[PDB]
């Protein structure tokens, strides 16, 4: 069994872009896209199981 | 009844382990299975990355039935001591009828860019008459470990649900001789709200 791990440079600066995203969006620079709600997904996708 | 014939994925589970003390040890689950409703394909290729080995290039390279969805619920409702040395990990179990080479490439992708790839190397075990390929706790890359820790400290579980949003993580394996697609999960994650824990849905892939 080989674990050889692959990471980009800025992968904790890309960790903060996924939150600076959301915490001031504007600020951001980041790309953009259609939220999964919106999107043409099964009801259960957003309602979890019983 | 997930995965093909050529191989079928019977376990999946990421984990955090703690040892308090010597006499003390605690096992927490963030998502598991093992313990279908369909998508279109092109509503999620906006997720993942479709370029050299792409959710795209592979559903057309392989077969179509090998692609799955996963809607997880992950459970981040664990006390994290302080005081303790943790493991996370993730241990994945794979069942085959046949003895191939097995490679299975785990990528944390954000936005349309997967910023790390783990690629672990399987082979065929022979147990209770079949070929069974098993990850044994896997270690999680620190990227994984500090998103976890970053998303403990939002207050809102709101906050983590939007900043899950723009992540997913694609786990392909492969026959590493025939570069065969032997199963594709696109993996999607909100937090589970639920007090009995993590829950998950699971959606087969498919084009029109």
């Amino acid at each position: 069994g080989h674990q050889i791990v692959h990471v980009r440079g800025d992968s904790e600066t890309d960790l903060e872009a996924l939150f600076n995203a959301v915490m001031n969006p504007k600020t951001a620079n980041v790309p953009q896209t259609v939220p999964m709600r919106l999107r043409k997904l099964p009801d259960s996708f957003f309602k979890p199981p019983e | 009844s997930i995965g093909t014939t050529k191989l079928r994925l019977v376990e999946f589970s990421a984990f955090l382990e703690q040892q308090r003390d010597p006499d003390s040890y605690n096992k927490h689950l963030f998502v598991h299975i093992g313990h279908l409703e369909s998508v279109d394909i092109r509503q999620i290729y906006d997720k993942f990355p479709e370029k050299k080995g792409g959710l795209k290039e592979l559903f057309g390279k392989g077969p179509q039935n090998a692609f799955f969805l996963v809607k997880f619920w992950a459970d981040l409702n664990c006390n994290i001591q302080d005081d303790a040395g943790a493991f996370y990990g993730v241990t994945s179990q794979y069942e085959s009828s046949e003895n191939m080479t097995v490679t299975c490439s785990t990528k944390v992708c954000s936005f349309g860019k997967q910023v790390v790839e783990k690629v672990e190397t399987e082979y065929a075990r022979f147990e209770n008459g079949r070929f069974v390929y098993r990850i044994n706790r896997s270690p999680m890359c620190e990227y994984m470990i500090n998103f976890i820790h970053k998303l403990k400290h939002l207050p809102e579980k709101y906050m983590m649900n939007s900043v899950l949003e723009n992540f997913t993580i694609l786990l392909v394996v492969t026959n590493r001789d025939t570069q065969e697609t032997l199963l594709c999960m696109a993996c999607v994650f909100e937090v589970s709200n639920s007090e009995h824990g993590a829950q998950h849905h699971i959606y087969r892939l498919v084009k029109d």
